[PDB]
C-alpha cells in the first residue's frame, strides 16, 4: 500500500486545494511522536482516537 | 578439508536425499503425480532429476546421459550469454560509455569499418582497436581448436589460467562434463557430497539461464528494448508498462 | 457499465453476487444426503 | 482541582495494575479440577 | 641470520645483552626488543605476536590505499575527493561516492546502510578467522595455508619461514609509516603525496620543524 | 477571563497527561505494582521447561 | 475481432462448468481420481489456455 | 556452580564463532565470556585485581549514569535547577547564589569550592582506607561482597541466588561504563545533554545523528 502511494500512481487527497484529485504523498510523517500520538490519545469527543 | 558452516555449526552438504535416491523432488506435487508412473530410466543418479519427461524423448539411460551432454553444455553457454546480455545494457544505460548498448543492437555497430568500446569493470573503458574480420579469425580458430580438444579428450600441456597447481600434462581420465582438475583451480570439488550439491546448484541456474535467454530474446523481439529497459519500466510503471499494454499498441 | 465487448454477458453477472449464500445451503443438502449421519 | 485528578489517576492506576498483574499470577491454574 | 641465537638484533653489535632470555630468536622478526618486559608470560607472547600480525596486514592495506587514489588523482582522475582522511566525507556528496570517479560504479549515497553491510561482512568473516568458516577449520590461527594459498608459494620450510619474516618486516614498515601518516595529518592538513611535494620542492624550510610552534599552549 | 480551567478537554494528550506530574505518578504505581508481582513471582511456579503451562 | 474473443470467452464458460461440475466428482468418487488423471489434467490445462486467450484477445481489442 | 552462566557451557562473547576460550578463564566467576583477546589476564593475581577495579569500575559507573540522568530529566520537566546538563553542575558553585540543590536557596546553598574539596578529600579518604582495609562495619570480610552490614535486606543467603545476582550486577555494570562512555564522547563531540542528544535523534532519526558531527574534527 505504502508502495501504491508513493511511487506507482498516486492515493486521492481529498485535502488538495479546491476540489480533491489523485496526488503522490513524497513526504510521509514518519515521525515517532506524531504517529503514536493518535493511539494513546483519547477517544472521546474532540479527539476520535485513531 | 574440514570445514564448518556459514552461519556457524556443522559444514556439508547438508540433505542429499532431497535432489537423489527414490525419494526426491518431482516437477509435480506428491498428490498429482504418484512414483510408480516416474519413467524407469529416470533414477536418481543424474543431477537435478526431477522425472519430468513428457512425450518420453528419453528411453534408456544412456539416450539420456547423450541428452545430459547437450543440455549441460546448453546451459553453461545460457549462463554466460544471460550475463553478457543484461551486464552491459545497465552499464551503458547509467551512464557508461559501452557503445554496444542492447544485445540484439551490438553486432551491427562493429559492421563497416566500426569498432567496440570494452568496459573493464574495475578499471577503465578501452577502446578494442581490432577490425571484423579478425575478430571473426581469432574466434573462430579458438572455438574450433577448444571444441577439437573437447571433442578428443585430450589437449595441450601447461597454459595460464591462473590455476592453483601448474605444469598440467595429461587430461587422461578426466570425466567429461566434469573434468575437475585443471578447471577446478579453486579445490571445492574435492569433497563428493559437497560435489554432488554443487551439480545440482549448477544444473539448477542453467535451466534458469536458458529459460531467461528464450524470454531475453522472445520479449526483446515484441517489445523492441534491450531486457534491461524492459526490467526498469515494468518496475517503474508495472500496470502502465506489460505485455498486454504492449500488443496491440496500435 | 461493462465494456461493449462484454456487454453480452451482462445477465450472468447479476447473478454472480448471490451464489456464495447458496454454498451454505449446499452444505445442509449434503447432511441430509448423509442422513445427517 | 489538579489535585483531584492526581488522585483520581493514582485510584485507577492502582485498580487496573491490579486487574493486570492478578491474571498474570498463574490463574489458568486456579481451576479446581483434576490435570 | 634471522633465527636462532646469532641473529639480527635490535641494538646491531651492542646487543648481546640486551635480549631478554624469554625471545630466543624461534618466531618471525624476533630481534629481541622487550625492553619494557611486556611479553613475559609466553601466553601474552603469544597474543601480542597474535595482534602484532593483525595490525601488520591491516596496516599495509591501509597505506597502499592511502597512497594509491592521490596518485591516482595526480594522474589526472577526478575522484570527488582524493585526500585519504577526506575520501569517507564524500558519501554525502549530491553525487554519491563512484568509484574512480565514473558515475555508473558503485555510486553510493546512503552510509547507513553501508555501515549496516559492512558490520554483518565484516563480522561474519572475522568470526570465520577466530572458529574457522567455509575456507577450514582446523588451521593455525596466522597462517591457515590451503585455500589461503591458492598459488603454492609457500611449500618449502626455509622458503615459507623467509616469506614470513619479510612479511613482518613489511608489515612493521607499514604501520610506521601509517602512524607517520596519522600525525602529518593532524599537525601539517594536507595528503601525504602533497607533503612529500612539498619536501621535495625545498627540504630546508618544508619540514615537520616549521610547525613545531602550531601547538603552543599560550592562552 | 473570570475563572481558571485547566484547557484541555480537546487538545487529545497522551494518555490525557497534561502536567509531567501526572506521568510521574503513571510509571510509580506502575513500577511499584510490577516490583511486588516481581518479588511475589516465586510462590507462582517457574515454567522453565519448555512444555508447561495449562494446555489441550 | 469482437467475434472471436466471444467464440472463445462461451467456450471458457463451458470449460470452466465442465470442470466445476466434473472435479468434485472426480475426486470424491473412489477409485476416480488414480483413472482420470488425464481428462482433469487437460481440462484444467483447456481452461489456462482459454483465459490467456481471452486476455490476448481483448489486448487485440 | 550448576547454571547457565557458569561452566563451561557458558554464553560467550562471540556467540558459535568464540571457539575455545582461554584456558584460564575456566568460567567460575560472574560474567564470564571468555574475552580476554589481548592476554591481560595470564597471570591470577592479575586477573583478581582486573576483577575488582571492574567491580569497582562498575558501582562507580552506575551511579554516575543514574546521577547524570536524573538531574537533566527533572531540569527538562521543570525543576529549576542552576546547571541542568551533566557536564556543567560542576560551574553553578560559581554562581552569585552558590550551588543550590534542586533549585532551592535553603538546600545545601553552598559557597566555597574548597571547603567541598577539602570534605570530600577526608569523607572518601576515610571511606576508601575502611574499604581497602576493615573497619567498624566489619573486619574479617570478603573485598568485594563484604555482605553483613552491606546488605542489610539479605538478599544473597542463597548461594544460588547470589550468583545469578552477582551476575545481574556485573551485567548491568558493564552496561552502565559503556553508557558512561558514551556520555564522555557524546559531551565531547555534540555538545549538548545526553536526553538532549536522545530528544534530537528521535525528532529526525534519518539525519539527526552521528555522521552529521564526522566532518567536525577534520583538519584545516
Ligand atoms: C551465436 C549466437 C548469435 C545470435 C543469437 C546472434 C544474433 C544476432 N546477430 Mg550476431 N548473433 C550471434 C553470433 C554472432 N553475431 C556476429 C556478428 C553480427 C553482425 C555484424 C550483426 C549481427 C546481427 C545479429 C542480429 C540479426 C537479426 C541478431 C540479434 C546483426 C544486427 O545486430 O542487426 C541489428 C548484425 O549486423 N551479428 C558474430 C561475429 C561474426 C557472431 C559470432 O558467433
Ligand atoms: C648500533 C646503533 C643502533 C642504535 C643506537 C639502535 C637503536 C634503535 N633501534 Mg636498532 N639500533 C642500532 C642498530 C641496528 N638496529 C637494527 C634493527 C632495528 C629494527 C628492526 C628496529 C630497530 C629499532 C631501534 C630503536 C629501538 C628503541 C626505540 O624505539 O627508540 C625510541 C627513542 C628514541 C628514538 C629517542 C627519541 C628521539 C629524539 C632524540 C627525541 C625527539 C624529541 C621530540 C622533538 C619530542 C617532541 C614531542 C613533544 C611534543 C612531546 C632504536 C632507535 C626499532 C625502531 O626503530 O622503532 C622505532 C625497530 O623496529 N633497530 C639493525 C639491523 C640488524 C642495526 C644494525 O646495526
Ligand atoms: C499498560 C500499558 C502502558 C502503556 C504501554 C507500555 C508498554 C511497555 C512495554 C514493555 C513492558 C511490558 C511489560 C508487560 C508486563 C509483563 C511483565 C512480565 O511478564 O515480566 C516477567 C519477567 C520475569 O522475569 C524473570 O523472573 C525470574 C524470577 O526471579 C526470581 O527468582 C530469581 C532466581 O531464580 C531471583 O531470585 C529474582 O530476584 C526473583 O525475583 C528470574 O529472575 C528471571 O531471571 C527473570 O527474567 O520479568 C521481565 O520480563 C523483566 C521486566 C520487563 C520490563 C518491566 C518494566 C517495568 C517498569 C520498569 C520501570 C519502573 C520504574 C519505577 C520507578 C519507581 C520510582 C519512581
Ligand atoms: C494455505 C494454503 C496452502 C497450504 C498451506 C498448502 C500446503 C500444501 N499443499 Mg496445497 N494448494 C493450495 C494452497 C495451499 N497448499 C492451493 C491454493 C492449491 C491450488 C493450486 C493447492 C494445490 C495443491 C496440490 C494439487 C497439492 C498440494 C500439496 C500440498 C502439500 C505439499 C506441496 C505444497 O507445498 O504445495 C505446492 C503448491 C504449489 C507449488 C503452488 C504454487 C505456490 C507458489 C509458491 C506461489 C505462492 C504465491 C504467493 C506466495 C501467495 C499469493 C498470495 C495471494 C495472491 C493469494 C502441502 C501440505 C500436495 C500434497 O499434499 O500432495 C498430497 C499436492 O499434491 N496443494
Ligand atoms: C558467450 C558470452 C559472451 C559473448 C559472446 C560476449 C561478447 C561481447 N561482449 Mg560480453 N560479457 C559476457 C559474456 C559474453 N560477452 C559476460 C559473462 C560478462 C560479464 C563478466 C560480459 C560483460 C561485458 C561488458 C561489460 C562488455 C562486454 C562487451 C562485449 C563485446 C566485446 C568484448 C571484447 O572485445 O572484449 C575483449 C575481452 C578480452 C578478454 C562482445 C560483443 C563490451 C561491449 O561492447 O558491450 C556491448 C563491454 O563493454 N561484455
Ligand atoms: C582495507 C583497506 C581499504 C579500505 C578500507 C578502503 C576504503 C575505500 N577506498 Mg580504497 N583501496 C585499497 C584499500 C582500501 N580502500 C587498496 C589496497 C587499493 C588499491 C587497489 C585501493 C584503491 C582505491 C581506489 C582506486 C578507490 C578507492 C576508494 C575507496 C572508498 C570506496 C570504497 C568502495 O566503494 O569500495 C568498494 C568497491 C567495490 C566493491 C567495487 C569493486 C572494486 C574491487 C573490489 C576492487 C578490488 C581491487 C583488487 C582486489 C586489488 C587490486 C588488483 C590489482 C593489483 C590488479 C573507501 C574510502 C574509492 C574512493 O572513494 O576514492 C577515494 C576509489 O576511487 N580505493
Ligand atoms: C556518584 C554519584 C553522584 C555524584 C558524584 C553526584 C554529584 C552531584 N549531584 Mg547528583 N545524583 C546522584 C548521584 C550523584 N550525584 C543520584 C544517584 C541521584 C538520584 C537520587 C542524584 C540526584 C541529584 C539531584 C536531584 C541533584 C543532584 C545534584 C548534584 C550536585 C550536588 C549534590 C550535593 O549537594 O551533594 C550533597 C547532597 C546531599 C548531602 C543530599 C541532601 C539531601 C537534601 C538535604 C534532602 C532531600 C531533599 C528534600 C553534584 C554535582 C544537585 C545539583 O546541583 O545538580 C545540578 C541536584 O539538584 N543529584
Ligand atoms: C467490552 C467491549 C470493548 C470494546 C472496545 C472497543 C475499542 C476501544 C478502543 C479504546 C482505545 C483507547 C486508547 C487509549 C485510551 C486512553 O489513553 O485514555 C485517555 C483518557 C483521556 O483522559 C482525559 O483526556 C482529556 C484529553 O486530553 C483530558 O486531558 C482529561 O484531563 C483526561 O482525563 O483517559 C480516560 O478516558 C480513562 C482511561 C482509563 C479508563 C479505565 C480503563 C480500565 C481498563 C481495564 C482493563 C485493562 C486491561
Ligand atoms: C615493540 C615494543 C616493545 C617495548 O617493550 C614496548 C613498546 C615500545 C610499547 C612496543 C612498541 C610498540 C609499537 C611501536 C607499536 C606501534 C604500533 C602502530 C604504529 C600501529 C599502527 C597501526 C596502524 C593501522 C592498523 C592502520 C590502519 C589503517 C587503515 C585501516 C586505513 C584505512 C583507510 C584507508 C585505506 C584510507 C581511506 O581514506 C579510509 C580509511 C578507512 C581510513
Ligand atoms: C574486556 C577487554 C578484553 C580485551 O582482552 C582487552 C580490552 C579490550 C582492553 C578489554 C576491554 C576493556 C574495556 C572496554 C574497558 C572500558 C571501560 C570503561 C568504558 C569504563 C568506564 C567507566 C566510567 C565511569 C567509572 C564513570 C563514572 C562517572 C562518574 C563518576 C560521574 C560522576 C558525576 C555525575 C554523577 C554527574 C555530575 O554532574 C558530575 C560528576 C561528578 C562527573
Ligand atoms: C497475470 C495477470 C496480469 C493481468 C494484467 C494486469 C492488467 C494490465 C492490462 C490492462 C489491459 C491492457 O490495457 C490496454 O488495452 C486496453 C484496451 O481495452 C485499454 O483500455 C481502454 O479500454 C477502453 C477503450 O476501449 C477505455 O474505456 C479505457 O479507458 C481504456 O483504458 C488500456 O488503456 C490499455 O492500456
Amino acid at each position: 500500500l505504502v508502495w501504491k502511494a508513493m511511487y506507482f500512481g498516486g492515493v486521492y487527497d481529498t485535502w488538495a486545494p479546491g476540489g480533491g484529485d489523485v496526488r503522490v504523498i513524497t513526504n510521509p510523517t514518519t515521525n515517532a511522536a506524531v504517529i503514536f500520538g493518535y493511539l494513546v490519545k483519547s477517544p472521546f469527543g474532540g479527539d476520535g482516537w485513531i | 578439508k574440514a570445514t564448518r558452516g556459514w552461519l556457524g555449526g556443522q559444514g556439508g552438504a547438508a540433505d542429499l536425499d532431497k535432489w537423489y535416491g527414490p525419494d526426491r523432488k518431482l516437477f509435480l506435487p506428491s498428490g498429482l503425480y504418484d512414483r510408480s508412473e516416474i519413467p524407469e530410466y529416470l533414477n536418481g543418479e543424474l543431477a537435478g532429476d526431477y522425472g519430468y519427461d513428457p512425450l518420453g524423448l528419453g528411453k534408456d539411460p544412456e539416450t539420456v546421459a547423450k541428452y545430459r551432454e547437450n543440455e549441460l553444455l546448453h546451459a553453461r553457454w545460457a549462463m554466460l550469454a544471460a550475463a553478457g546480455i543484461l551486464i552491459p545494457e545497465g552499464l551503458q544505460a547509467n551512464g557508461a560509455n559501452i557503445k554496444g548498448g542492447t544485445w540484439f543492437e551490438t553486432g551491427a555497430e562493429m559492421l563497416n569499418g566500426g569498432t567496440l568500446n570494452y568496459f573493464a569493470v574495475p578499471w577503465g573503458i578501452v577502446s578494442n582497436p581490432l577490425p571484423l574480420f579478425a575478430v571473426i579469425a581469432v574466434e573462430v580458430g579458438l572455438m574450433g581448436a577448444v571444441e577439437f580438444y573437447r571433442r578428443n579428450g585430450t589437449g595441450p600441456a601447461g597454459y595460464s589460467p591462473g590455476i592453483g597447481k601448474f605444469d598440467s600434462s595429461v587430461f587422461d581420465g578426466l570425466d567429461p562434463l566434469y573434468p575437475g582438475g585443471p578447471f577446478d583451480p579453486l579445490g571445492l570439488a574435492d569433497d563428493p557430497e559437497v560435489l554432488q550439491e554443487l551439480k545440482v546448484k549448477e544444473i539448477k541456474n542453467g535451466r534458469l539461464a536458458m529459460v531467461s535467454v528464450l524470454g531475453f530474446a522472445v520479449q526483446s523481439y515484441v517489445t523492441g528494448e534491450g531486457p534491461y529497459a524492459n526490467w526498469t519500466k515494468h518496475v517503474a510503471d508495472p500496470f502502465g508498462y506489460n505485455l498486454l499494454t504492449v500488443l496491440g499498441a496500435e | 457499465k461493462l465494456p461493449e465487448a462484454y456487454a453480452p454477458f451482462a445477465p450472468i453477472v447479476d447473478v454472480l453476487p448471490v451464489i456464495p449464500v447458496f454454498f451454505i445451503l449446499l452444505a445442509f443438502v449434503w447432511q441430509a444426503a448423509v442422513s445427517f449421519r | 482541582m489538579l489535585t483531584l485528578k492526581i488522585f483520581v489517576y493514582t485510584v485507577v492506576t492502582f485498580f487496573v495494575c491490579l486487574f493486570i498483574f492478578g491474571f498474570l499470577s498463574n490463574d489458568p491454574a486456579r481451576n479446581p479440577g483434576k490435570n | 641470520e634471522f633465527y636462532g641465537p646469532n641473529r639480527a638484533k635490535w641494538l646491531g653489535p651492542y646487543s648481546e645483552n640486551a635480549t631478554p632470555a624469554y625471545l630466543t630468536g624461534e618466531f618471525p622478526g624476533d630481534y629481541g626488543w622487550d625492553t619494557a618486559g611486556l611479553s613475559a608470560d609466553p601466553e601474552t607472547f603469544k597474543r601480542y605476536r597474535e595482534l602484532e600480525l593483525i595490525h601488520a596486514r591491516w596496516a599495509m592495506l591501509g597505506a597502499l590505499g592511502c597512497i594509491t587514489p592521490e596518485l591516482l588523482a595526480k594522474s589526472g582522475t577526478q575522484f570527488g575527493e582524493a585526500v585519504w582522511f577526506k575520501a569517507g566525507a564524500q558519501i554525502f556528496s549530491e553525487g554519491g561516492l563512484d568509484y574512480l570517479g565514473n558515475p555508473s560504479l558503485v555510486h553510493a549515497q546512503n552510509i547507513v546502510a553501508t555501515l549496516a553491510v559492512q558490520v554483518i561482512l565484516m563480522g561474519l568473516v572475522e568470526g570465520y578467522r577466530v572458529n574457522g568458516g567455509p575456507a577450514g577449520e582446523g588451521l593455525d590461527p596466522l597462517y591457515p595455508g590451503e585455500s589461503f594459498d591458492p598459488l603454492g608459494l609457500a611449500d618449502d620450510p626455509d622458503t615459507f619461514a623467509e616469506l614470513k619474516v619479510k612479511e613482518i618486516k613489511n608489515g612493521r614498515l607499514a604501520m610506521f609509516s601509517m602512524f607517520g601518516f596519522f600525525v602529518q595529518a593532524i599537525v601539517t592538513g594536507k595528503g601525504p603525496i602533497q607533503n612529500l611535494d612539498d619536501h621535495l620542492s625545498n627540504p630546508t624550510v618544508n619540514n615537520a620543524f616549521a610547525f613545531a610552534t602550531k601547538f603552543t599552549p599560550s592562552a | 477571563l473570570v475563572d481558571e480551567r485547566m484547557n484541555g478537554d480537546g487538545t487529545g494528550r497522551p494518555f490525557g497527561v497534561n502536567d509531567p506530574v501526572l506521568g510521574w505518578v503513571l510509571l510509580g504505581v506502575f513500577g511499584t505494582m510490577w516490583a511486588i508481582w516481581f518479588i511475589g513471582q516465586k510462590d507462582l511456579g517457574d515454567f522453565e521447561d519448555a512444555d508447561d503451562g495449562l494446555k489441550l | 475481432m469482437t467475434s472471436i474473443l466471444q467464440v472463445a470467452l462461451l467456450a471458457l464458460i463451458f470449460v470452466s462448468f465442465a470442470l466445476v461440475v466434473g472435479v468434485p466428482v472426480v475426486f470424491a468418487t473412489p477409485n476416480g481420481w488414480t483413472d482420470n488423471k488425464g481428462a482433469v489434467f487437460s481440462g484444467l490445462s483447456l481452461w489456462l489456455l482459454l483465459v490467456f486467450v481471452v486476455g490476448i484477445l481483448n489486448s487485440f481489442v
